[PDB]
């Protein structure tokens, strides 16, 4: 079935106008009205706009919708930090049986904080884990902004390649970002290296932590 | 107030069927169509179909024609969706949502959007259920910085998602962050939960992470102490 | 047995604007259409796809009552196959319409000296409405080549315009209240029957 095309991401600062486009075809947007949904992390979508530009009660006036021809657009005029969310457009498609088509969705980030360097905490394998014949180094990265880092693991001075897994950063309660990285290994490797290090690069600058079986 | 309340989380084996319910209150059930929409982890919304509670008529999305049945029981203002022949990628959150146009004529239907949403029902389709091992991330000198220390819990090698983590049975919430899971090359999931706490507290405050894994019916409490 | 609540539809203090036309579904009741079409209150009573004298012998799944105000000269547009601002941009009946259009002069209720500007209609639209479609959007209508970007001006018009209703207008410009009754048949038990 058809798809409605949205950009995968958008962003702006507080006080800026951001627009999200929604491209369809003559059998959906070209023929029918467009409605929009806002989805915050971990919750159900919420109707934002319907009948092209109408707002449900309780939706603030900074959200506006438009349609022309086979495309539509959502505008947020004066971004607030709580607008960080996923946004979907939707429309009926008259093709075949008729069906609701949703856009692929747009992740909007609100850049309403200055750059902050990450705080890095590196945990060695716990005694219990070593006493299960396993070992995991756990690198926890918190309180940074914006939400993009790269993580390098080093064994002594030598780069480490295998057994690394890293999460995509996401918001802490305090609206800063956190991320996590894991280096899995055998207890023999852990006992046979002077040190291990987790180094986090955020906006061209690197914060490093180091642990040893000592 | 108008609301839709869905039934709880389901874990099913591949090839089984699942039936999820959606109870409406605060309005006249037969006045509005109901839609079903699902959302696979980290993906977009996908329409499944509508049901007219006034007639029982339905319009299914062609991808689910022959596999989904929507029904309703107007005596108790409840709509049901049954999905049969479940596949692993049917794993998703399932929403019912109210069509926002009162009194549709079914033969002249017009979709203007969906104004009231259920909270969602997770359905997980897996053959394996595997409980996690829980290991402490002890606070130490290296994890302490000027009055505050970091400590946590590593939740390893479980399947499938999700696990939930609370601290101290929910009494401890300030400074807590539970990370998303990683999928290792093993196919099992791992995640961590961390909390920043006053270092002055370390000698008297007890810290226990409560790890719930409903898929395997497991609850694991791990006390985390200084090293 | 319930009597159908046609009274509530026809006697409502205020009617909808035609662009935002109101709909009520009527169900699980007995209707005496003879009481309606044998009233002298109506200046229009036109049925389509049925003889009005068999209505008391028929049963339908539901009956719909759509209601709104237009001016007298526009009542002719509330019929299948019509064109014009109302039929094209505000309220459109299908060609296979099965139902009745009922209208009466509401000058005494909906006009006022000075003008009653609360009743509106859609003056501009980029395409015709589908049958029984409703358009309540308020986007600036781009009549020329320049995009309007929300600003009104030449060739950039607010799409809704107010009727002027004053009691002293000629009848063609006086308000008429309209009720469109549609008779629905679905694959379901009938719930609205004649006596
Ligand atoms: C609502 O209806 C009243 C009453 O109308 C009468 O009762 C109905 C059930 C039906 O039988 C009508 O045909 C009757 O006329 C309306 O009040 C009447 O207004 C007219 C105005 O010309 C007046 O001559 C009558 O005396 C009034 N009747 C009574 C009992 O007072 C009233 O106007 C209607 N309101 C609206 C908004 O349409």
């Amino acid at each position: 079935q058809s798809v409605l095309t949205q950009p995968p991401s958008a962003s702006g600062t507080p006080g800026q106008r951001v627009t999200i486009s929604c491209s369809g075809s003559s059998s959906n947007i070209g023929s029918n009205t467009v409605n929009w949904y806002q989805q915050l992390p971990g919750t159900a979508p919420k109707l934002l706009i319907y009948s092209n530009n109408q707002r449900p009660s309780g939706v603030p006036d900074r959200f506006s919708g438009s349609k022309s021809g086979t495309s539509a657009s959502l505008a947020i005029s004066g971004l607030q930090s709580e607008d960080e969310a996923d946004y979907y457009c939707a429309a009926w498609d008259d093709s075949l049986n008729g069906y609701v088509v949703f856009g692929g969705g747009t992740k909007l980030t609100v850049l309403g904080q200055p750059k902050a360097a990450p705080s890095v905490t590196l945990f060695p394998p716990s005694s219990e884990e070593l006493q299960a014949n396993k070992a995991t180094l756990v690198c926890l990265i918190s309180d940074f902004y914006p939400g993009a880092v790269t993580v390098a693991w080093k064994a002594d001075s030598s780069p480490v390649k295998a057994g690394v897994e890293t999460t995509t950063p996401s918001k802490q309660s305090n609206n800063k970002y956190a991320a996590s990285s894991y280096l899995s290994l055998t207890p023999e490797q852990w006992k046979s290296h002077r040190s291990y290090s987790c180094q986090v690069t955020h906006e061209g600058s690197t914060v490093e932590k180091t642990v040893a079986p000592t | 107030q108008v609301q839709l309340v869905q039934s709880g989380a389901e874990v099913k084996k591949p090839g089984a069927s699942v039936k999820v319910s959606c109870k409406a209150s605060g309005y006249t059930f037969t006045d509005y169509f109901l839609h079903w929409v699902r959302q696979a982890p980290g993906q977009g919304l996908e329409w499944m179909g509508w049901i007219n509670p006034d007639s029982g008529g339905t319009n299914y999305a062609q991808r689910f024609q022959g596999r989904v049945t929507m029904t309703r029981d107007t005596s108790i203002s409840t709509a049901y969706m049954e999905v049969s022949r479940l596949r692993s990628d049917d794993t998703a959150v399932y929403y019912c949502a109210r069509d926002n146009e009162r009194y549709q004529m079914q033969n002249y239907y017009h979709y203007y959007g969906m104004d009231v949403w259920g909270q969602g029902t997770t359905v997980t389709v897996v053959s394996r259920r595997l409980p996690p091992s829980v290991f402490p991330l002890a606070p130490s000198s290296k994890s302490t910085s000027g009055g505050t220390a970091a400590l946590g819990c590593l939740v390893k090698d479980y399947f499938p998602e999700p696990v939930t983590v609370s601290w101290n049975s929910g009494a401890l919430t300030s400074g807590v962050h539970t990370f998303p899971a990683v999928l290792q090359s093993s196919g099992l999931y791992s995640l961590s939960s961390v909390v920043t706490v006053p270092s002055s507290s370390l000698g008297t405050q007890t810290y226990i992470c409560n790890v719930n894994h409903k898929p395997s019916n497991t609850k694991v409490d791990k006390k985390v102490e200084p090293k | 047995t319930n009597l159908c609540p046609f009274g509530e539809v026809f006697n409502a203090t205020r009617f909808a604007s035609v662009y935002a036309w109101n709909r009520k579904r009527i169900s699980n009741c007995v209707a005496d259409y003879s009481v309606l079409y044998n009233s002298a209150s109506f200046s229009t009573f036109k049925c389509y796809g049925v003889s009005p004298t068999k209505l008391n012998d028929l049963c339908f799944t539901n009956v719909y009552a759509d209601s709104f105000v237009i001016r007298g000269d526009e009542v002719r547009q509330i019929a299948p196959g019509q064109t014009g601002k109302i039929a094209d941009y505000n309220y459109k009946l299908p060609d296979d319409f099965t139902g009745c259009v009922i209208a009466w002069n509401s000058n005494n209720l909906d006009s006022k000296v000075g003008g009653n500007y609360n009743y509106l209609y859609r003056l501009f639209r980029k395409s015709n409405l589908k049958p029984f479609e409703r358009d309540i959007s308020t986007e600036i209508y781009q009549a020329g080549s320049t995009p309007c970007n929300g600003v009104e001006g030449f060739n950039c018009y607010f799409p809704l315009q107010s009727y002027g209703f004053q009691p002293t207008n000629g009848v063609g410009y006086q308000p008429y209240r309209v009720v469109v009754l549609s008779f629905e048949l679905l694959h379901a038990p009938a719930t609205v029957c004649g006596p």
